[PDB]
């Protein structure tokens, strides 16, 4: 199985 | 090019030279580590625009993922990188601020208690700052740093901010505990206690490490409550549990006086046990995660067969109380019935005048009352085969690992306390604490006694020799004794126990490592004399420190209730069979100590107890308590990755260690426990261990379960905690 | 599978060198006698020494009476019963010839629309079309079906292969490609909402999704504000998480970054947009919906495949001759093979699309002392893939001078003097600094002037069968182990990786990679030059993670990394069991 | 099901005798004026007094803009992919108009034949054709295969 | 599982 925990703040950093 | 998002919003080109230089710094003095490997693994994960703190976490984790027994020093590389990062997070730079400036700031933010700035002058903080060595942060292993950051260091648990570093924690724990000392000696005690903890010679519990220096006064983690046979006492007990579990304390509950089902508590023990459980779980996540208790009852309790099976998975919910552990209380007579293939008679404590009291306090009176009542056919009773009763208990112990044993005669014949006055009738959560208690009538009953104990440990692997314990014992006894006056008491009856008896429980960590570096093992008797020698020194020096503290400050108010007061010492009352398995002589002058205790008393009614450790052992990279390690590398899950910790000095000691499952059996370990118990005031969290694959058809025989139980008893072992069964 | 034989009686009739010489003889049969036998000899030498690999339909069939060689078809369905029917009919025809299908069904309107009954019952019908010529309606017949992430029914679509659930809500024996653009990802990063629409209710939005991101943004935010439009809001986190959860548990929910497929592309998206892929997610070609199986205004995309064996060349300039040979052999096959559907003949004759990839990439890295996981292969891959594309383009440009550009050459970005080196994701500059070694400016003018015989040349496909013939590592993938194992009626079949003896430590086995970053950077670098796409895998070993669970955070970060380096598609997610 | 109504808003627009007179008026609309209204009256009397019964598509639809009244279709499939496809296409078209289908598929050659893969996968395909316009691919859409 | 077999005679030897 996987861990559905998502840190939404960590993601906001990323630059597409 | 490749860009980095600076700590706020700004952006600069990445500085790969700066990263290399910090890795080079962190790797200094280390062996078999590759900076370039860490660079390769982390740099491939960088992207244009990466936050600075994300670069840090990435390199820390890259080093951490390379920890193994062949390259143990990655433990230290990753740790120092984590330290570096945490300095930047707390201080915006690597160098910590001056101690005064840090404290002033933290008091302003409401993170440190302002009593610190009242009790010490700026000049005194400058002085304390000269004691500090911030480079001792370079001595932590990676798992130590993760424990510090997760539970020790003062921080914002909302926002993720960390506010202090480890040497500030250590200096300020010392400053707070010794704050009332006269200025003539105060800063000397502070420096000395600071040096002892920051170099890992002495270990403290988590509530002290997280809290002493902050506004809290909640430091009690270990409470013992005895319930009387009445609704009022049942209620008071429940109320006291709720109060203490909201402060995250573990509870030992004595509920063996509650009368059996069917009695003229007509409805029985179990529904009250269920109520104690919800009291314990009242402040737990979803009424399960957190909140822990062990509940105690006599083996001869009329309901015992029902009680024994309370954690069994199958069965009716009404017959099950699964989220507490249990300690079954046993004395010589019970064991004699087993050996003789005879019957045990079960009684409700309400129907047998004086029998409950005698069980703990007076074995000959117990025998007289017990055989009498067995013959009186007017008394409600039931007979069971001792074999069947013992087998049932051992079967439940084996399948859960969590049906425990207390030899209540041993707890009282070999004890700091006179059992006619202050009997030991229970233990705590983890089966190492053994203190007197009295039932409450009301949560606020001033005639009740709840036992509390303040804990610490000596790190056997950080001392070069045993005479170092003289100073460590002075420091540890004095620090904890001061904490007794500092901490809060939510229940009056708990304040009574603590102020009356001033009980401490100082144990050890790194025992496996210590044996290994002395070339001894657990399983073969090679460690017997060394353990005798070691534990003599611990107890002697503890007793010496507390005796000196008594001369200086007064014996504890209820000192007269101890066997110590009557000039009785642990060396006078130990199980004699110990003479057959060690012949180490006493090296210290116990006769001189005896007279000094007789005359000046002890500040503390108990000093020693051998508790389990996990968290404090990890900070020191010590093996836990007195236990052999399961393996060379311990593994922990976390949000930050897989956390590995290698046993100390694996490089030079791998063959000298004896891993838990390498022991052919339990005998050698139980002999060491017995030898330790010769000197220990309270008890010891002793495990038993069984590998099914050592036995025919992979089944552990009951014969061996009972023989080990009997061996424990014969060598004067007071309690048995976890039974571990290898799965494999 | 290759040698001509009696499948009834067990008789084998030929040997491998007859297969190879005759494949060459057939493909070059129309060449003038002045050059013909020279091409034959040269192509024969290239294949029989394993420098060039061909697909199974070519290897089994070219030399025999069959003309069925199409194995890869892309069909776009329109929002009407007539187009649904035509699509189904074309699928059935092509799966009876054993082709894999990519189906774009994202235009079908959602359940509840004024296709009142929804996408799913039509998806079920596409599945039985795909399985119509399969053993017991399951073994054989394969398709991947494509739809936009913002489709109103998307949460139902995402869970179509999930084992549990009502049979009516499940379509398990096709795979799926979820189509995503920058705006969708931005909503995720910003923790915002994604709005779901039926394509029937939002004029110009479907078209804009593929062709014009600024128009998509304008139309999308507009329609989000118009409360007269039927719509639904979902958390971007929740939607992305659901997709990634289904990708993880099946390995077979795929991703297409449709903006990347169109900003960095052989095709002008205002004219000939790429709106889907194929079965294996490496093919990216234009399509048009059919009205009828025999609609001459529809376009079904086909692609003829081959690969260069990176382990059989001593150096990169050998690709000049191999590219000439491979481009010419496949271009001739386009005129030779049959077309059961007129709209498929239109795509093939109009665009003359080829998909030439590679095999033995792992081995090639190993013998050059590089690895996947650590960035050590970045510049080498840049260099390698430049040479492939340059020489492919050069061969097709020469073929155009000699034989004519493809009829619809004017619809390519190539026609406007645009090259792959002009339109690649800029972030690639941060992870490689290899210079261009070839004269792309001279090539640019020659393409502008003479055009290309073929609108596409390159695509990186998976291989299994052709890799095995060469004893090559498959496609661009690291091997799982040193010894591969296959069951057969003839016993356990073992194959050892090439030059295990001298290279065992130089190889980096799939589960030796600490993570996906290095591999995705190589994919991104390859994609700088590749015309179509690449069958890129993601891989996760649970035992590298706390409590053996792969975190969603890492699933999404890898997805974002792929996007940032311009990765067009993601194929299989492999999870180690162990 | 019979009376003309708004299925969105719940509004009913007609009553039963208007349905009956207008079904009659529509069906006999091309009759010469010499006989037309006599047929209308007579057919109206026959249906509104229950002597003659008509199917639901006629009762709901004749008088309204629709011309979809076919509820019963029989399609024979030949032994070829082209005929299999045409049959499937015709099913889909007719089930979207809510017709019941009789399908003759007995000419499709058996599994193992030199339709190498058999009848069943084609039957499965006829089923999804029948269910193509059904709620969750099950409720509604009906066929008997021969 | 465990083996509940108990030799009661072997036990009688033991000296608490």
């Amino acid at each position: 199985q996987i861990d559905s925990e998502v840190d939404t703040d960590d993601l906001s950093n990323f630059q597409l | 090019n490749l860009l980095v998002t600076k700590r706020d919003g700004s952006t600069e080109r990445i500085n790969l030279d700066k990263i290399h230089r910090v890795l080079d710094w962190a790797a200094e003095g280390l062996h078999n580590v590759s900076i370039s490997q860490v660079e390769l693994r982390s740099h491939i994960q960088f992207y244009d625009g990466i936050k600075t703190s994300d670069i840090h976490e990435t390199i820390i984790k890259a080093a951490a993922d390379l920890i193994s027994r062949d390259a143990p020093d990655y433990q230290y590389l990753a740790a120092r990188l984590a330290i570096f990062h945490l300095r930047k997070k707390a201080y915006g730079q690597f160098e910590p601020p001056a101690l005064y400036d840090h404290v002033v700031k933290m008091v302003e933010m409401g993170k440190y208690d302002n009593h610190l700035l009242e009790d010490y002058t700026e000049e005194e903080f400058k002085q304390m700052d000269t004691f500090i060595d911030h480079d001792r942060d370079m001595t932590f292993s990676y798992a130590a740093v993760k424990q510090l950051e997760g539970k020790y260091l003062v921080q914002n648990r909302v926002t993720g901010e960390i506010y202090e570093s480890a040497q500030f924690l250590y200096i300020l724990v010392a400053a707070c505990l010794f704050s009332n000392y006269p200025r003539e000696t105060r800063l000397q005690y502070v420096k000395r206690f600071y040096d002892a903890v920051s170099t890992f010679k002495i270990s403290l519990p988590t509530p002290i490490m997280s809290g002493v220096r902050t506004p809290t006064r909640q430091f009690s983690s270990c409470v013992l409550i005895e319930c009387g046979d009445s609704l009022d006492s049942i209620n008071a007990t429940s109320s006291a549990i709720v109060k203490y579990v909201s402060q995250r304390a573990g509870i030992g509950i004595n509920a063996g006086r509650i009368r059996a089902l069917g009695s003229p508590f007509h409805t029985g023990c179990i529904p009250f046990y269920k109520h104690f459980q919800t009291a314990v779980k009242s402040c737990s996540q979803g009424g399960v995660r957190g909140g822990a208790a062990t509940l105690f009852y006599p083996m001869w309790h009329l309901e015992v067969e029902s009680l024994l099976v309370l954690k069994n998975n199958r069965g009716v919910e009404g017959n099950r109380v699964r989220h507490m552990d249990y300690g079954v209380q046993i004395n010589k007579l019970m064991y004699t019935r087993l050996l003789k293939g005879e019957d045990i008679t079960l009684f409700s404590p309400s129907d047998v005048p004086g029998l409950y009291d005698a069980f703990f306090a007076d074995q000959e009176e117990f025998e007289r009352l017990y055989t009498k009542y067995e013959k009186d056919d007017s008394i409600r009773k039931q007979r069971v085969k001792a074999v069947e009763l013992f087998s049932l208990m051992m079967q439940e112990r084996a399948s859960t690992g969590r049906i425990y044993i207390q030899n209540v005669d041993h707890c009282n014949t070999h004890s700091p306390f006179d059992p006619a006055i202050a009997p030991v009738r229970q233990s705590n959560l983890c089966l190492e604490i053994a203190l007197p208690t009295k039932p409450l009538n009301d949560v606020n009953d001033e005639n009740g006694e709840i036992a509390l104990c303040t804990l610490s440990a000596f790190n056997l692997g950080a001392i070069n020799n045993l005479d170092e314990l003289e100073e460590l014992a002075i420091l540890a006894v004095r620090a904890l004794d001061a904490l007794l006056d500092y901490q809060d008491y939510p229940i009056p009856a708990a304040k009574r126990g603590a102020m009356g008896r001033r009980t401490l429980g100082i144990g050890v960590i790194n025992f496996a490592y210590y044996l290994a570096k002395h070339g001894k093992r657990y399983s073969d008797g090679s460690a017997n004399n060394l353990t005798h020698k070691t534990f003599e020194a611990i107890q002697y020096y503890l007793l010496k420190a507390s005796n000196e503290l008594a001369k200086e400050q007064g014996a504890c108010p209820w000192f007269n209730e101890t066997t110590y007061a009557k000039g009785i010492l642990p060396i006078d009352t130990y199980k004699k069979d110990l003479d057959t398995i060690a012949n180490e002589p006493l090296h210290y002058d116990w006769e001189a100590l005896r007279e000094s205790i007789k005359t000046h008393g002890l500040r503390n009614s108990t000093l020693s107890a051998l508790m389990p450790s996990e968290t404090s052992s990890q900070i020191s990279n010590a093996t836990n308590g007195i236990e052999p390690p399961r393996g060379y590398v311990s593994i922990k899950a976390s949000k930050d990755g897989i956390l590995r910790q290698v046993v100390p000095d694996y490089e030079h000691l791998h063959d000298a260690y004896e891993l838990l499952w390498e022991m052919p059996g339990n005998d050698g370990y139980l002999q060491l426990v017995g030898i330790m118990q010769k000197f220990i005031d309270q008890s010891i969290s002793a495990n038993t261990n069984y590998d099914p694959s050592r036995f025919p058809s992979g089944k552990v025989p009951m014969q061996q379960l009972l023989k080990d139980l009997l061996t424990a008893y014969k060598f004067g072992v007071k309690t048995l905690y976890y039974q571990n069964t290898r799965d494999g």
